[PDB]
């Protein structure tokens, strides 16, 4: 093809590079803060069945 | 006094005749094997067009040249001097023409320098 075919595939291919990079940048930090709460789930599960284990027999 | 409007087809087969012509008499070319004097030729055609003055009956001559470019080409020798002439441009694109845009104009590539005072008031709103 011609230069001017190749370059606009080129530009948009690199938008959509950088586009792409971002969102996965958002979702890492989405991550991040999503854990934390995993984390303080845990013990309340814990502790709740902690006590089922002797009620519930 | 009054109004004409007229349309070449192919300026783009024009200059090829010309380069032909030129080539045959022997004189230097320039890129793309063109004489040099082709852009002095396109402009003395163009620039005939006008709008003429009260004084002079009000007559006008519109002109609505074409060129055609190889798989959208746009930067070479004869297309660049035509765009550098013209008030504006309108670009036909083939990808739009299939996926079902036709005409094809491409509005974001195409210019009108005399938009607005070329409109009547209703079309401006």
């Amino acid at each position: 093809a011609s230069l001017r075919d190749i370059k606009t595939r080129i530009n948009a291919t690199k938008k959509t590079s950088q586009i792409t990079k971002a969102m996965e940048m958002v979702s890492t930090s989405k991550l991040n803060r999503a854990e934390q709460n995993a984390k303080s789930f845990v013990p309340y599960m814990e502790k709740i069945q902690e006590v089922v284990a002797n009620v519930a027999l | 006094g009054k109004h004409v409007l007229v349309v070449y087809d192919d300026l783009s087969k024009q200059a090829a005749a010309y380069r032909e012509l030129s080539l045959l008499l022997r004189r230097p070319p320039g890129r793309e094997a063109y004489p040099g004097d082709i852009f002095y030729l396109h402009s003395r055609l163009l620039e005939r067009a006008a709008k003429l003055s009260d004084a002079k009956g009000g007559g006008s001559l519109t002109a609505l040249p074409f060129v055609e470019t190889q798989a959208g080409d746009i930067s070479a020798y004869i297309p660049t001097n035509v765009i550098s002439i013209t008030d504006g441009q309108i670009f036909l694109q083939s990808d739009l023409f299939f996926s079902g845009v036709r005409p094809a104009i491409n509005a974001g590539l195409s210019v009108s320098r005399v938009g607005g005072a070329a409109q009547i008031k209703a079309m401006k709103k």
